[PDB]
């Protein structure tokens, strides 16, 4: 009667029914197993606890994330972590309804293959599908054109796309993402006087930056009124009861988007990736283009990332047209929307793969399915 | 990654 | 410990504790525990019920049947009077204590449920004894084998009784030293006056057994008693029931014990290489 | 109608004893041991050598104390020992005498202190496997059967795994924390002094501030710590002057019963009413080692470990061991943790400002029975396990590879 | 250190 919509991030998981508007499952992909000798024997111990839990006891494990900028490593922990959402959290048998799967854009086709032939073989689905996180995120917007700024956890990427069609040869994919920033946040706590290490930590300075952290209009004027630190100063409680105070490192951090050249990446921002993938398409498409520009992902959410977005924009765009950001308040679900609304088009009924001619043409048969 | 990059 | 004893001390030890407090007012002291002992028998102590004025001990007897079909008629007024109930556990005798009416005595009817299992054991043996003595016609042989998967025979004709024991050995370590130590069971007679013969026998069962399904095998001993009315009548028979039931963990006792002896004998030894030893380092 | 297993505790002091499946240690007797050895000189080349059966002419237990013509000769001495030939008997004879089990058909679990090293372990196992030839053997740290016997003082249903445990014991006490099952390795500190020393020191001031006493009957005189004879203090000097004040009401006086003579003599209690005790607080007074409190051991363990295990853990800290049943100890303890605790706080929100006020930090002492044995019901449950059936080491594993399987240990790992 | 670590 339905079928189930599964993203598989790479810091979080999403899935729910086809139809509803919010996930029914949303947790993070951790597969954490025990550090210790292993030692009790009474009520609960269990060789992995991946999943949910993870994140409550994740002090006496060592947390890994399966998906690493959006290339799998660990195909074990994806199974498992696929096997709990199957069955622990949605409850629902692969057979009763097909799987719709997505992933970022200039992947390997190692990885396509390896995960329909698993999906196909260990749960036996009756069918499924491979996407793409922005046309999704360009079905849940309901418009047609536009520039597409899918900053995940693992991996940004534009696509642009015009009316009914798109634009493969102007596709830009970014390695820089959310743990990168995470890593230079925690490189700088520690420049302050605060160390962190482990992957408990990790979790506490992600959390940490969810929390107290925003983008900067101007840098050098944000760096002058911190010279006159008694204003942008906050304080965050930590698990144990000690108060960390940050000040430049709210407004540094995220900057890191605009400016990749302090962690040392020989590369550009966002903006500038932008601006080039627009420029590489037709002249008369670059109006439309930059009339709509529809942003998504979790690395996103920082207040006035738009507004930075728009004036660097302008700046390097002529100074002669109309500049516009939309910025939907519920971008982190949007991929999850658009596949929910995709599965219902009546249209795509017939679009799916089955059993029967996957195991007739072979693994191979998804590399032609709309690429 | 393979070749390039970690993953 | 030498003779293994036959009063299992856990019993004695916590009926000492019950009662030394018992006239102490309205004191339950509501207990549950289980127990275990030789030849592979549970037992049990439990209130029946959430009456705790009374308190059960129960059997859990391997080989309960047969005494069932025998019948012990004898034992239920003879060593136990009234405080003696139909089973309830595993249909195997249970007694209980009734202590709303007075007990007189204290250490008499403790040593008396120490005893349980030799005092129900001994309705066999005890009865065979009877009937030779007494002059009926011999009574059928009969095999009696308990937990262990060894065997026991006795063959009660007139004019004297006897015993058969088979052995078996489980761990392949054990095997040798047993045989070794029945070995010389057999033989050694020479500070006793008034006892009975002693054989060994393990490559040629003995003739009684092969109309009897009893141990048969290869690597299994046999050792028979003789039995004569100056060491089975009325005063000598509680000791040689007692020796006889307390055989088996005897032999395992005095086994390990010597396994301990031997170890310390080369612990010794070692301190006299050790000595030679150091003859090589210099002044 | 499966037999239940065998639980056994033993330890340098009072060595409990019992079956699983069951509410009561059925035995608990000391570790004295008897022996038919005298006064030969030749003790180094020959120890005993006992001729004939009289190797085996020695009693045990409680029966022992009375046998005036032996040796009474404890084989452990806080943990390690030295000779374990006695061991192996008492072993022989509780196991036969007292409980009546069969190695053969029953499993066997048996505790030690952390510090136990690897070769006496798999040495006890070897002679286990060898002599006894048990079916099946299990060896843990004793802190998991405290927590377990722990959940007994208050909503058994609401499952707690998260604490830590500071036992006693009559030559050790330890510290162990456990984090939701799983403990720490490298958190873990071995105290020397214990429920033994205190008594040396009880008994070495009394020779010397009072007369009337035999020296045999020395340490039954000792034990008046064992009596309500013993309360702590949170002031020393407060209460030295409080008695060398008054020092009419506040002492007591002892009617202990000769056991040669049948002749009574008596003596007043003085300042080691506290003394013993509170020197689990100060343990310089007999170890001049040892020159560390126990509070701040315990403050600085919860403090090596990770930032989400350090606040579940002070919450749950359970008082179980014979030593720790002196009075007022938790009040002390938690009042010293809790002091610390805030002090730490406070400097750390001083370095950094805020209009801010952090949640205090909770502590809390538990009160409880079981207090003199928890290890028991730990080693009763461990049985009444499934499991345990399947994880205990199994013969053929010692058949060949050898007695190195029970090396497992919780601080150790390549 | 100040937070983490001792120093
Ligand atoms: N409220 C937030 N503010 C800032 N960053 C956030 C916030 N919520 C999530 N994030 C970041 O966005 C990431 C969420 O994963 P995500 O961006 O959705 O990758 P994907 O799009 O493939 O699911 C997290 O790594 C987290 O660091
Ligand atoms: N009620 C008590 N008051 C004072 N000390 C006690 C009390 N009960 C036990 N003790 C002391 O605790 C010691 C026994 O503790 P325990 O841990 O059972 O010995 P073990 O380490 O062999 O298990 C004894 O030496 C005894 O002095
Ligand atoms: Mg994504
Ligand atoms: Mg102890």
């Amino acid at each position: 009667t339905t079928a189930l919509v599964c993203d598989n991030g790479s810091g979080l998981v999403k899935a729910g029914f086809a139809g509803d508007d919010a996930p029914r499952a949303v947790f993070p992909s951790i597969v954490g197993r025990p550090r210790h000798q292993g030692v009790m024997v009474g009520m609960g111990q269990k060789d992995s606890y991946v999943g949910d839990e993870a994140q409550s006891k994740r002090g006496i494990l060592t947390l890994k994330y399966p998906i690493e900028h959006g290339i799998i490593t660990n195909w074990d922990d994806m199974e498992k972590i696929w096997h709990h959402t199957f069955y622990n959290e949605l409850r629902v048998a692969p057979e009763e309804h097909p799987t719709l799967l997505t992933e970022a854009p200039l992947n390997p086709k190692a990885n396509r293959e390896k995960m329909t032939q698993i999906m196909f073989e260990t749960f036996n689905v009756p069918a499924m599908y491979v996407a793409i996180q922005a046309v999704l995120s360009l079905y849940a917007s309901g418009r047609t054109t536009g520039i597409v700024l899918d900053s995940g956890d693992g991996v940004t990427h534009n696509v642009p796309i015009y009316e009914g069609y798109a634009l493969p040869h102007a596709i830009m994919r970014l390695d820089l993402a959310g743990r990168d920033l995470t890593d230079y946040l925690m490189k700088i706590l520690t420049e302050r006087g605060y160390s962190f290490v482990t992957t408990a930590e990790r979790e506490i300075v992600r959390d940490i930056k969810e929390k107290l952290c925003y983008v900067a209009l101007d840098f050098e004027n944000e760096m002058a009124t911190a010279a006159s630190s008694s204003s942008l100063e906050k304080s965050y409680e930590l698990p144990d009861g000690q108060v960390i105070t940050i000040g430049n490192e709210r407004f540094r951090c995220p900057e890191t988007l605009f400016q990749p050249s302090f962690i040392g990446m020989e590369s550009a921002g966002i903006h500038e990736t932008t601006y080039n993938s627009i420029m590489k398409c037709d002249i008369d498409i670059r109006k439309d283009l930059y009339a709509n520009n529809v942003m998504s992902g979790g690395t996103t959410m920082y207040p006035g990332i738009a507004d930075r977005m728009q004036k660097e924009i302008t700046a390097l765009a002529p100074s002669t047209m109309k500049i516009k950001i939309i910025a939907p308040p519920e971008r982190k679900y949007s991929v999850w929307i658009g596949g929910s609304i995709l599965a219902s088009l009546s249209t795509f009924q017939q679009m799916w793969i089955t059993k029967q001619e996957y195991d007739e043409a072979g693994p191979s048969i998804v590399h032609r399915k709309c690429f | 990654w393979x070749a390039x990059c970690p993953a | 410990m030498i003779l293994l004893e036959v009063n299992n001390r856990i019993i004695e030890e916590t009926l000492a504790l019950k009662f030394e407090n018992a006239a102490a007012g309205n004191k339950p002291e509501a207990v549950e525990v289980t127990f275990a002992d030789f030849d592979g028998v549970l037992y049990h102590i439990s209130n029946p019920n959430g009456d705790k004025t009374k308190v059960m001990v129960s059997i859990s007897l391997k080989f309960y049947k047969e005494l069932q079909a025998h019948g012990a008629d004898e034992l239920l007024k003879r060593v136990y009077g009234s405080y003696l109930v139909n089973p309830e556990s595993g249909y195997n005798v249970s007694l209980l204590y009734d202590l709303e009416n007075l007990p007189a005595s204290k250490d008499s009817i403790v040593h008396q449920a120490g005893m349980l299992k030799r005092n129900c054991f001994a309705s066999v043996f005890e009865k065979y004894f009877q009937f030779q003595e007494e002059g009926k016609e011999g009574e059928n042989r009969a095999v009696i084998h308990y937990r262990d998967d060894e065997t026991m025979y006795v063959e009660s004709k007139k004019d004297r009784v006897t015993v058969v024991f088979s052995t078996v050995f489980k761990d392949d370590d054990d095997v040798v030293i047993g045989k070794v130590f029945m070995q010389e069971f057999k033989e050694g007679r020479r500070a006793s006056h008034t006892a009975p013969q002693v054989l060994f026998s393990h490559r040629e069962p003995p003739l009684e057994l092969k109309d009897t399904d009893a141990a048969v095998g290869d690597n299994i001993g046999y050792i028979t008693f003789v039995l004569f009315p100056r060491h089975t009548n009325a005063s000598a028979r509680d000791n040689t029931i007692n020796l006889i039931h307390t055989f088996r963990d005897y032999l395992h006792y005095h086994i390990k014990c010597s396994k301990a002896y031997i170890h310390t004998r080369m612990r010794a030894k070692t301190s006299d290489f050790l000595k030679v030893l150091n003859r090589a380092r210099p002044d | 109608g499966r037999l239940p297993a065998c639980v056994v505790d033993c330890g340098t002091g009072y060595t409990k004893l019992g079956y699983a499946g069951n509410t009561e240690p059925q035995f608990i007797i000391p570790s004295c041991i008897a022996i038919k050895e005298s006064a030969k000189v030749g003790d180094q080349a020959q120890r005993r050598v006992m001729k004939g059966v009289d190797d085996l002419d020695f009693f045990i237990g409680d029966e022992a104390i009375e046998k005036p013509t032996y040796a009474t000769k404890w084989p452990i001495r806080h943990g390690i020992v030295e000779d374990w030939d006695l061991m192996e008997r008492f072993m022989e004879q509780v196991i036969f005498k007292y409980l009546r089990a069969e190695p053969e058909d029953h499993y066997f679990l048996l505790t030690e202190p952390p510090l136990n090293t690897p070769e006496n372990r798999e040495y006890t196992a070897e002679i286990m496997f060898e002599s006894f030839n048990v079916p099946g053997l299990y060896i843990a740290v004793q802190a998991v059967l405290a927590l377990a016997a722990s959940w007994t003082s208050r909503q058994v249903g609401e499952r707690t795994l998260t604490g830590t445990v500071i036992d006693s014991g009559d030559g050790v006490t330890h510290v162990i924390p456990v984090a939701e099952g799983y403990v720490i390795g490298s958190c873990i500190k071995h105290i020397p002094i214990a429920g033994r020393d205190i008594t040396y020191f009880i008994q070495q001031l009394l020779r010397d501030r009072e007369v009337g006493i035999p020296p045999e009957q020395s340490l039954e005189t000792a034990k008046a710590v064992k009596e309500r004879y013993s309360y702590v203090c949170p002031d020393l000097v407060k209460e030295f002057n409080k008695y060398d004040t008054d020092g009419s009401k506040w002492i007591k006086q002892y009617t202990g019963i000769n056991a040669i003579s049948k002749k009574e003599f008596s003596i007043d209690v003085g300042y080691e009413r506290f003394l013993g005790p509170e020197i689990f607080f100060h343990p310089e007074f007999a170890n001049p080692d040892f020159t560390q409190p126990i509070s701040e051991v315990v403050d600085e363990v919860i403090q090596n470990c990770p930032i989400d295990v350090r606040r579940p853990l002070y919450k749950n800290i359970v008082l179980s061991g014979g030593s720790t049943m002196f009075r007022d100890f938790g009040r002390r303890l938690q009042r010293d943790l809790k002091r610390t605790v805030d002090a730490r706080l406070k400097l750390s929100e001083e370095l950094s400002g805020g209009r801010l006020k952090p949640k205090p930090i909770d502590v809390q002492v538990i009160t409880h029975h079981m207090q003199r044995y928890a290890v028991w019901f730990g080693g009763s449950m461990l049985a009444s396990t499934p499991e345990f059936y399947q994880v205990c080491h199994t013969k053929k594993d010692y058949e060949e590879i050898g007695p190195s399987i029970c090396r497992h240990n919780p601080v150790f790992g390549v």
